């Protein structure tokens, strides 16, 4: 039942923009904190951003702070990552991770690579 | 009836001696302060207490016992375990403190270090346990910021528009940029801790090098302050 | 390599699970109710056991 | 090429869930409206097992229904006599951080383990009088979360390495291994048949295994978060589990789907341990809200509330005959309710 | 027995005894039922509660019978007076022990759990009870018909040995203890940079209570005795009012102790909340 599919990504040119979507089913999406992470080719996991249940508390990674925008629609239990003015270093596989425990503000998704609450990974490449 | 009364008496004597042994063990247990040690592989967590009165390596735990001012401390370092630290960490919710070391010299990994520090500080089970932040490898930070090969702005642009606090303790002969970066990282950690801070648990940052040796006294003072604040809160004096 | 082997193991497990003979939930519920009504009598937690027979009181 | 395998797995799971919904002609919730409710369950603490120092991390009754095991984080595994609260044995553990414990059906062996990645065994019937380390079943690359005695010469173990194991005490190696789960296994339960056993992990799923075959025969994923509790139904055909989402779910080995979900809007705290009664009419589940909930297995309503515990509940067990229940929390005071 | 004003004295003493015994029995029951409250600090608190219970149940009726002005035998009245003194000294020593426990916990937080355990707690409690029984029963055997107290117990013991031996020494000890605790709280407040002045004033106000209350409770009767002994012939123009209120406050100390010490701890409030929730 617990599944997190993700769509979007692909090829993009530097300075462009792209909105990656992630549909999660099998639980109460409005009760779990969400996170967007990215792993580059050959590099380890790199957390991008996090958004709380009601979106009142949101945070972004300093390396990509301001360029990306994380949002969540609870009416259809969906997550969205709108990246603007992409860079050639942004190329990576993105994942939408769910917090292991609900009603909490602590999540250990990026700690391990074999984490379960993730999607198949959305590949993104930035180049001419 | 005696066939069972003798057994009852034997069991009573056994229970008495077992309780005596349990109290003998509880003496040393309550006398020792159990601490946790966390950090990244690149960090020098395994060399925080350069003194290292005694280093015991269990099956999968790098125990480290020592004594400061007649007080016995037992810092536990779990290194031989899977990267998933969301289940076994629960075993350390009663520890006296959690020394979290960060190799802040690795800016690309400083983000992961901050994320781990946040996840630990916001943990529901470690919500009442203070965190002793030992920013090891300060010499590496100084060298990296003086070489100018890596700009902290790429990893943390806030450093560009950040200013060193006034309550800083600048070292003699230290470059202004080194102090600025060090205290910027320290304040980043302090904010990560304050985002969900409360009187239940506090943070105790400390700047130490890989060759430092007074870390024992620093951990002693940190534990003393932690338990003192805890007792004051118990007495409603804070 | 690694991902391919993991997917192979996953599809093998899925195949092993596909051949399972899944009966309607009605039979499972009936069996559960039967077991409950048959053992509820000898269950001290459901039928208040007298303090004389209960070794705790 | 991996896209083909992913699509194949997706189609397999789609047909699986389709067959599940097809077999879901009814639901245990509506079918159980005719039976009489159990009513309020008044359970008082008959005795308190004082003596433990550190937070108790596990406990397990024995076939004799009189002696029980209780392991604490201070490195002590104590054997308590429920009838009179007499400390018979106190095994000092090499690793203070113990996360499980067990009691063989014959009572001749006791298992323990934790972050040490080793399952330490101890013989209680030693002629020397003073118990000692009987066996050290090393090999796991993760923390040992739960353990159960399959027989005097066969034992089961669940480690955080995403794999379960079945060892033989006389050998000291992995007689059988299971690598179905993807997250750290937290608990399991053996059925009276002594051939099938289910285990739950952080993958929010519970997987079944046969001691002889050695391959995952069935999997359930009705839960939402990591499963921290699991216990076999007294009949051996079903089993209940509990997740950190503050919800329990009863799965059936024949329906391959969830037919009973225990939850409440005001119950936000998760589960730590669960156990059934002698008949299964009630379902006891320990929650981290400083209390335990005894629901109606057939109606999913809070029939009893054990509110006496000054800590997070860690383990809950029922006797082989169901005369009383034992609850060990992190207060070091293992209560015995009835 | 209804004198011009001793009737109000007896009534106030009865009300004080009732309130004290009620509060302290509640404290003892809360400490006994709650298993998590079986700690050394809680041991000292329940010892103080039991001392106050003994005061309310034994010291108050004995003092009442004494004030009523009976003509019992000499040793008969001396026994009741010495028992009242034993109970008062036991309460004072329990308060001193609670203060010393708080001091060792705050100033010496690390070695607290090691130097203060269950066995050590019960040993210290027994030693303090024996000391109280020895001090109060001192004039019963080592004395250096109208049962009116000043008659059976002279102010010599009530001042030289009682006041300056087991009331003023512990008074100043508790004063210094709470002063050091206030200093420690102030040093810690300037470190927790979150109004700091508000919390500092709140902590200072709490500490001022535990010793000012102790003071206003024990200083009246002992200062009355001191002025009667060192400065006699004053005639005590308002004896039946001055000593009346002095002993009234000395006895109300019993009820004032738990409400200031027991009810003001976080663990005690949590236990009370849990108990009233269980009862609902
Ligand atoms: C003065 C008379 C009338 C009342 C006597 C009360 C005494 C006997 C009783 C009442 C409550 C009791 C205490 C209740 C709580 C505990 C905690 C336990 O872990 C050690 C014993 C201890 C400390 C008990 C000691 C004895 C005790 C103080
Ligand atoms: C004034 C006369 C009646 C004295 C009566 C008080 C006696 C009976 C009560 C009051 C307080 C009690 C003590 C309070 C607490 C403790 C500590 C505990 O670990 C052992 C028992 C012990 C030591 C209790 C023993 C009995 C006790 C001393
Ligand atoms: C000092 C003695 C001899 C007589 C003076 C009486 C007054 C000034 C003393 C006696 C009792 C004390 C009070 C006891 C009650 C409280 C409640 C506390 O939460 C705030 C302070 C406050 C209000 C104390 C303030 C100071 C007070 C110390
Ligand atoms: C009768 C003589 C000896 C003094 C009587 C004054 C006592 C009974 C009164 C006066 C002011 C009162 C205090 C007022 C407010 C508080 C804060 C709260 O946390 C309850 C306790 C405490 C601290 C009260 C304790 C009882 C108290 C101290
Ligand atoms: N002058 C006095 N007259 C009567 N009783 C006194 C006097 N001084 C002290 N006491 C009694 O002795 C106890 C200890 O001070 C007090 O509680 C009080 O009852």
């Amino acid at each position: 039942q617990v599944q997190l599919q993700e769509s979007g990504g692909g090829l993009v040119q530097p300075g462009g923009s792209l909105r990656l979507s992630c549909a999660a089913s099998g639980f109460t999406f409005s009760n779990y904190k969400m996170n967007w992470v990215r792993q580059a080719p050959g590099k380890g996991l790199e957390w991008v951003s996090d958004i709380s249940q009601s979106g009142a508390s949101i945070s972004y990674t300093g390396s990509v702070k301001g360029r990306f925008t994380i949002s969540r629609d609870n009416a259809k239990n969906t997550l969205y990552l709108q990246m603007n003015s992409l860079k050639p270093e942004d190329t990576a596989v993105y994942y939408c991770a769910r917090c292991p425990a609900p009603f909490t503000r602590d999540c250990f998704d990026v700690t391990s690579t074999t984490y379960a609450y993730r999607g198949q990974g959305t590949q993104v490449t930035v180049s001419s | 009836t005696e066939d069972q009364r003798n057994e009852e008496k034997a069991q009573r004597e056994a229970n008495k001696m077992i309780e005596k042994q349990l109290q003998k063990d509880k003496q040393v247990y309550r006398a020792t302060h159990r601490l946790l040690l966390l950090g990244a592989d690149n960090s020098g967590k395994s060399t925080i207490v350069k003194q290292m009165r005694i280093y015991h390596v269990n099956s999968g735990i790098f125990e480290t016992k020592f004594q400061v001012d007649k007080v016995n401390f037992h810092m536990f370092d779990v290194g031989a375990q899977r990267d998933e630290r969301r289940k076994w960490i629960q075993c350390f919710n009663d520890v006296t403190a959690i020394i979290f070391v960060v190799d802040s010299s690795d800016y690309n990994r400083l983000q992961e270090a901050l994320n781990d520090f946040k996840s630990i500080w916001n943990n529901r089970w470690l919500r009442t346990i203070s965190v002793i932040l030992f920013l090891n490898k300060q010499d590496l930070l100084a060298e990296k910021v003086l070489a100018g090969k890596s700009k902290i702005e790429d990893y943390f642009p806030e450093f560009a528009r950040y200013t060193t606090p006034e309550d800083a303790t600048p070292e003699p002969g230290e470059d202004p940029r080194v102090t600025r970066a060090k205290y910027f990282i320290r304040d980043e950690f302090l904010r990560i801790s304050t985002a969900s801070g409360d009187g239940r648990h506090y943070c105790y940052p400390h700047f130490t090098c890989s060759v430092d040796t007074e870390n024992a006294r620093r951990i002693f003072n940190d534990c003393r302050d932690i338990i003192q604040r805890m007792h004051l809160r118990q007495y409603e004096l804070l | 390599t690694a991902s391919i082997a993991q997917a192979r193991k996953l599809v093998e497990q899925l195949k092993m699970e596909a051949n399972i003979d899944r009966i309607k939930v009605s039979k499972a519920a009936a069996d559960l109710m039967a077991y409950c009504e048959a053992h509820a009598k000898e269950d001290p937690l459901l039928t208040p056991v007298p303090a004389s027979e209960n070794p705790f009181r | 090429e991996l896209d083909q395998l992913r699509q194949e797995a997706e189609q397999l799971k789609n047909q699986i869930r389709d067959a599940r919904k097809a077999c879901a002609d009814a639901t245990l919730s509506q079918i159980t409206n005719n039976i009489d409710p159990v009513g309020r369950i008044q359970m008082r603490t008959r005795r308190t097992l004082r003596g433990h120092l550190a937070k108790i991390y596990a406990m397990h009754w024995g076939t004799d229904s009189r002696l029980l095991v209780s392991a604490s984080q201070d490195g002590k595994l104590i054997i308590w006599d429920s009838y009179t609260t007499n400390k018979v044995h106190a095994i000092p553990l090499r690793s203070s951080w113990v996360m499980t414990c067990a009691y063989a059906p014959s009572g001749n062996y006791v298992a323990c383990g934790g972050l040490d990645n080793i399952c330490s065994i101890y013989n209680l019937k030693t002629r020397e009088g003073n118990v000692r380390v009987s066996r050290e079943l090393a090999g796991h690359t993760g923390y040992l979360s739960c353990c159960r005695f399959l027989d005097d010469n066969q034992i089961v173990t669940s480690s955080g390495d995403t794999t379960c194991a079945l060892w033989d005490i006389e050998t000291g190696q992995q007689t059988t291994t299971f690598t179905g789960h993807t997250g750290d296994v937290m608990s399991l339960s053996l059925a009276p048949d002594t051939r099938l056993f289910v285990s739950g992990a952080c993958d929010a799923s519970a997987k079944l295994w046969d001691v002889r075959e050695g391959m995952c025969r069935q999997t359930f994923t009705g839960h939402e978060s990591d499963i921290n509790a699991i216990c076999f139904f007294p009949n051996g055909n079903a089993f209940a589990t509990g997740s950190d989402d503050a919800t329990c779910r009863l799965f059936d080995l024949r329906a391959d789907q969830e037919l009973m979900t225990y939850s409440h809007d005001n119950i936000i705290c998760g589960i730590t341990s669960v156990s059934f009664s002698k008949s299964g009419r009630l379902l006891l589940a320990g929650y981290d809200d400083f209390n335990c909930n005894v629901w109606d297995a057939l109606k999913a309503d809070r029939a009893g509330v054990l509110a006496g515990h000054d800590n997070r509940v860690s383990c809950l067990g029922v006797t082989d005959d169901g005369m009383a229940v034992a609850t060990g929390s992190w207060d070091s005071f293992l209560k015995i309710w009835n | 027995l209804l004198e011009t004003q001793d009737a109000l004295y007896v009534a106030l003493e009865l009300v004080i005894a009732a309130l004290s015994v009620a509060g302290n029995v509640l404290v003892c029951a809360a400490v006994g039922t709650a298993n998590t409250l079986q700690t050394p600090t809680n041991y000292f608190l329940v010892s103080l509660a039991a001392a106050d219970v003994a005061v309310g149940l034994f010291a108050i009726p004995f003092a009442i019978t004494i004030s009523l002005g009976f003509c019992t035998d000499f040793y008969g009245c001396l026994f009741l007076a010495c028992f009242v003194l034993v109970l008062t000294q036991s309460s004072i020593f329990s308060l001193l022990a609670v203060a010393v426990d708080r001091y060792l916990a705050i100033c010496v937080p690390l070695r607290y759990k090691s130097l203060v355990t269950g066995t050590r707690a019960r040993g210290v409690i027994a030693v303090l009870w024996v000391l109280a029984f020895g001090i109060g029963l001192t004039p019963f055997l080592g004395w250096n018909v109208k049962c009116l107290f000043e008659n059976v117990v002279p102010m010599s013991y009530m001042v030289y040995f009682n006041f300056f031996g087991c009331v003023l020494p512990p008074l100043l000890i508790m004063l210094v203890i709470y002063i050091k605790i206030f200093l420690v709280a102030c040093r810690q407040l300037q470190r927790t940079e979150l109004t700091t002045l508000q919390r500092e004033i709140h902590a200072a106000k709490s500490l001022a209570m535990i010793v000012g209350i102790f003071a206003l409770c024990w200083l009246p009767v002992h200062a009355v005795n001191c002025v009667t002994l060192f400065q006699p012939a004053q005639g005590k123009n308002k004896p039946k009012w001055a000593m009346n209120m002095a002993i009234l406050l000395s006895h109300a100390n019993s009820v004032v102790n738990p409400i200031v010490y027991a009810y003001r701890n976080r663990d005690f409030r949590y236990t009370f909340h849990k108990i009233i929730s269980r009862y609902l």
